[PDB]
């Protein structure tokens, strides 16, 4: 869209699409629990792995805080505070060109939970794959692509809040969650709040050759940070 | 005592009374609730919310992924609508299954509008116009282009914009016979060199302001 | 409801007559239009052929027109396919429930039967 | 106009979650021996359970009707004078009884409640018990193990009877003054 | 925050202190005859006991409720008409009776309540009636003989009857409005 | 008689309920009450009153005299703590048995701070310095003085007074794991002449303001 | 609770009774009326209506 | 809870290897650390040796380290204390419980087990 401007949060460096439409969280902004607040030093855009989006693709998905654990200053305070709380500005941008045809889906699913049908039993799914860091995990057609990889048909998945990246529209994706759950605090370490999934609306479609695939980028910055208990500085 | 008379009515259990009870733990510590954002009023709230209507449920397309992607292929111009939809939204497969048509499960009767939105799902240099119509009921559907383009009718350019949206107006349930959604090929799709000759479209319907509902039922297994 | 059950499809020496029915196991068999939709291995299951509402109309593919024939039963439900002629690309599996319209399947009477398959076998 | 379509009126009413079954036997039957024990939860049914599963999170005064019919099921000409249940409403996180017989059986604490069968059915409220600001009905993660809203107790006030009289406890409730945070698409299928 | 923690809740409990047993038996049965006699005291049972000891004094308004349960105890296809209990309350010092028969039983002082059974059980409230201004769950020295609130008297109001019809009296007791005078550390383990 | 509906409820015992109820003894000449000391309003009251802790429930030292006694031993500089106390005020055995703990046996929920006192049992004439420390929840009990001292520690001088004081903060319950309690040799004992090498120390829990309860329980037998 | 006394008459439905009711259907959306002609208060406005008098009944 | 039963002790000639045993009846035997106390008649129960919370660290007493042995069993509860070549000082009752600790008694997992007099007799 043109006059795009760069926003550094002290450290980071942004650069986004322009402004083209940005989503609130049921219209809610990130306000301080009414501690240790790091502010600037964990309040700065963190680059997750950059993902590729191929024909075949059947989607990606990250979980909140968890994908930040290994965020510098942000996982610092996230392991080392017992008690903890925070927002988040998610900024997916995907770039490609006037030759490629798809639409990208955004959602934001406060506690984002994953397949078995054995409501009797939860989690069951290892700590070590409820968490895959920022690497990320990806659907398959178990996260049930269709069913948003927990028994629930897709068509519906846009009761979260939400935007679409449609190829020949924005060329980003701007979500900002305020944070959500019944307590006012929590253990970053084990809980986690959002849920955010990326799955294709439209397939992956590139006049003649081109590029084989696409890449899409996921950088999001702590909004309003805070935690209780300092514990032991284990270095 | 005060003199006292009981009628008909005393010692029954009305399964929807309105009654005050007798309270198990007295002065009990009741944590105070936050303002956690998704505070919800009403069911017609989430019904005003966008919803992918999967069209295609073929005997492979029921189930998965392309349930969702009505595709543009190459074929005639055989006049018989690129996609059909019948206004019938617990009624008819395609409209049950939505957010809008879930909520329409549990009620009886559920009355005032509706609107279709469009997605087009292909190149920013594909282009081409489309028609999207809406036959109010009594009417069949319009099965040639002119006879849906006769009434109210909707042409949308790709080449010009993604977003499209045609609001129904005027209807009414007992949960036999509504109105016709139809999506026409007003001109064809535009190709710009070698581009892949098959993309697709979503299709989103919500509610409107006026939309509402009544009688409560149900249904579990 | 009106629940779709998909019958006279198999094996047949390329250049046959096939005869496919359809019984509607509800009151509105009187619905729509009415249709027939074939996939090949693998393959779209795109739309062969087509009657109305009455069962009147009479819409083939590109392929199938001249022998194949749809003929839907207003006293006895089921719709009859009649593939006359069939042939090696008629090796495809058949599903039927198409009332409101005919081509795509992008579209129709969603509510669509389970298959039956289709093999034109003529060589001996 | 929206009205009766309201959260206040979504889930204003009386459904069943349980039931339970107890007896008076003379006879010796640890099985189901006079006591009943169930944990609250909407779990085990499939109306109420769906209905709340449209939201995440929520903030519900907990009110629950008992209904008790009874019967002698020896084929003989047996009587019985009529009874009387306790219901032991138990808050979360306290001693679960087994034998009818244990210390946990007085309480002094629990609220319990006598009733004395063919009357008006039993009733009594729990406001939000939530060791949170919310239930709610997903929770992601480690800590499955849900909320617990405590579990019901009742068995067979008075004594041994030559005629064993068996009993059900039809327990519903009514979630009154309820509030719902970030709705989900519901469950499509069944549990 | 503090609420439910004070005194008028640490105590708002109805707790069991007593289970007294009578019956109407035809037969010459001068055990468990007719009568029913308990001293009015904390003593007898354990949870209610601790937690008053938690104090050196007190004052509190003695409400008492009885749920009242019967049966046939000889297997017998044998009846018996509804029935009805006379509850003497006795205020401390005043004769205490023996066979249901004497001039005590007639009272015309103290307090007694007829109740019929099947229906809501039995309720009534002594205000603090203590011979000094507080209730010394300890007393150091000589004068063991606690405080006294009097005995509790249950009999079977109906005459003779052919079937033997036993009974039981729970009685509970929710000392509404307590006060309280220098703590101790409390009983470490038991009775 | 005034037309009246009996609703469920009615004829039915709560063991909690709050109702007016007809009085055995009209007119009876209650006994005025008179100041005595001793008046009591809630029992976190009770909880803010310290208590000696006792820690050494060893084999002989649990259950006599001993069990409150910490001796300050004549041993090497082993970082393994002087003392170690998990801050499972009901979940832990030495706080279990304190004042503020048997409190915390008649409730499922306590929450909010905790405060440790500590007295030097030893002579005017010797001195030292020890380290009091909390590492609140999560942390693991800091195994060498370095892990503790880190964090929130407190010098303690024997030689200058008697009294030390260390306040918990934030914490909460549901009766798996809390906060730890430590005492550390920052220097060591210093003893002036021929004076008993091995002397004591005692603890003392108390509760703070913003120490409070919630759901009622119990436990009898 | 306050004491109370039960009368004869309690317990005995009346045909033509005037008593308040609980209702099954708390909240519905009752459709509101609309002036169609019509209305009536009384059965005697209909008797001061002419009636053709059949007086042949042979 | 976790209650721990002792075993393991008694009469062994000065010089052999006896392994003492503790079995936790409880859930949290990943608990804390873990130990072995030993009283002499009349004389306090000194912190002899000491094994970690998942059971990696090894800490002993002045005189026993070098031939005294501890270690926790994770899946079957009880810690093994073997006393390598027990001597006449180590005819001492012994205890366990000492999860978050090691040295003094003072301290460590308070909740202890009952005793197992072992006496260290090699003179014939």
């Amino acid at each position: 869209s043109d006059r795009v401007l760069q926003l550094t949060l002290g450290n980071s460096t942004i650069t986004t699409q322009e402004a083209a439409n940005s989503v609130v969280a049921y219209g809610r902004w990130p306000e301080y629990l009414r501690p240790t607040e790091p502010d600037v030093a964990a309040c700065r855009f963190y680059t997750l792995d950059t993902v590729s989006w191929t024909k075949e693709s059947r989607g990606w998905w990250w979980k909140l805080p968890d994908a930040l654990r290994d965020m510098g200053l942000f996982g610092q305070n996230m392991y080392y505070h017992y008690l903890g709380r925070s927002g988040y500005t998610v900024h997916v941008q995907c770039n490609a060109s006037k030759f490629h045809q798809g639409a990208l889906g955004v959602f934001a699913v406060p506690e984002m939970c994953l397949a078995g049908d054995s409501n009797t039993t939860t989690m069951h799914t290892s700590y070590q794959n409820a968490n895959p860091g920022e690497k990320g995990g990806t659907f398959t057609g178990c996260p049930v692509d269709y069913l948003l990889g927990n028994g629930t048909l897709l068509g519906n998945a846009f009761v979260f809040p939400h935007q679409i990246i449609n190829l020949r529209t924005n060329n980003c994706a701007t979500l900002v969650l305020p944070y959500v759950n019944s307590l006012s605090i929590d253990s970053m370490v084990k809980h986690n709040n959002w849920g955010i999934a990326i799955l294709p609306l439209a397939p992956l479609n590139f006049a003649s050759e081109s590029s084989p695939e696409i890449p899409i980028t996921l950088t999001i910055a702590p909004m309003c940070c805070e935690f209780n208990g300092l514990r032991n500085i284990t270095l | 005592g005060l003199p006292v008379m009981n009628t008909p009515g005393s010692n029954q259990y009305l399964t929807a009374d309105n009654f005050q009870s007798p309270c198990a733990l007295p002065e009990f510590d009741v944590t105070p609730p936050i303002d956690i954002p998704g505070e919800v009023k009403n069911m017609m709230e989430l019904a005003e919310i966008d919803t992918m209507i999967p069209f295609d449920l073929s005997a492979t397309k029921k189930n998965t992924m392309e349930m969702y992607r009505v595709r543009l292929s190459d074929k005639p111009h055989t006049d018989d609508p690129i996609l059909c939809l019948s206004l019938s939204p617990a009624s008819d497969p395609r409209l049950s299954h939505t957010m809008l048509g879930e909520i329409l499960n549990y009620y009886t009767h559920w009355a005032g509008s509706l609107k279709f939105t469009f997605l087009f799902c292909g190149s920013m240099m594909a282009t081409g116009k489309l028609l999207v119509s809406y036959a109010p009921p009594g009417a069949d559907p319009p099965k040639k282009r002119k006879e849906a383009m006769l009434g109210t009718h909707v042409i949308w350019d790709i080449g010009l914009q993604s977003s499209c949206t045609m609001v129904v107006p005027w209807i009414s349930n007992t949960t036999t016979e509504g109105g016709y959604i139809s999506v026409f090929y007003q001109t064809r799709i535009v190709v710009p060199l070698s581009t892949p000759r098959e993309m697709d479209i979503l299709g989103f319907v919500s509610a409107c302001n006026d939309f509402s509902v009544r009688l409560l039922r149900d249904t579990t297994h | 409801q009106v629940q779709l059950q998909e019958s006279g499809g198999g094996s047949v020496q390329t250049g046959g007559s096939l005869t496919l029915s359809c019984a509607a196991s509800g009151y509105a068999v009187s619905l729509y239009s009415m249709g027939w939709f074939r996939q090949a291995p693998g393959k779209e299951l795109e739309g062969v052929a087509g009657i109305s509402s009455s069962g009147v109309d009479t819409t083939y593919a590109d392929s199938v027109k001249g022998r194949f024939t749809i003929s839907r039963d207003n006293a006895k439900d089921t719709m009859y396919l009649q593939m006359n002629s069939p042939k090696p690309e008629d090796t495809a599996i058949y599903r039927c429930a198409a009332g409101f319209g005919l081509s795509l399947s992008r579209y129709t009477y969603a509510h669509w039967g389970q298959g039956t398959q289709v093999t034109v076998s003529s060589h001996h | 106009s929206r009205s009766e379509s309201s959260i206040e009126s979504f889930f204003a009413r009386g459904a069943c979650v349980t039931i339970m079954t107890v007896d008076n036997p003379a006879s010796t039957t640890n099985k189901d021996k006079l006591f009943a024990v169930w944990k609250i939860t909407y779990k085990d049914t499939v109306q109420l359970r769906r209905k709340l599963e449209f939201f995440t999170y929520s903030r519900f005064d907990m009110e629950l009707t008992f209904v008790v019919t009874a019967n002698f099921t020896e084929t003989n000409n047996g009587h019985a004078l009529n009874q009387v249940y306790q219901i032991m409403y138990v808050p979360p996180g306290a001693p679960v009884p087994e034998k009818w017989d244990d210390y946990t059986w007085q309480t002094s604490s629990n609220p319990s409640i006598f009733y004395t069968y063919g009357t008006a059915p039993a009733r009594i409220s729990v406001p939000y018990v939530g060791i949170s600001n919310a239930y709610s009905h997903f929770y992601d993660g480690f800590s499955a193990s849900l909320n617990d809203f405590g579990i019901l107790a009742v068995r067979v006030v008075n004594d041994h009877n030559p005629t064993k009289v068996t009993s059900k406890i039809r327990v519903y409730l009514k979630p009154k003054h309820i509030r719902v945070w970030c709705p989900r698409p519901p469950r499509a299928v069944a549990y």
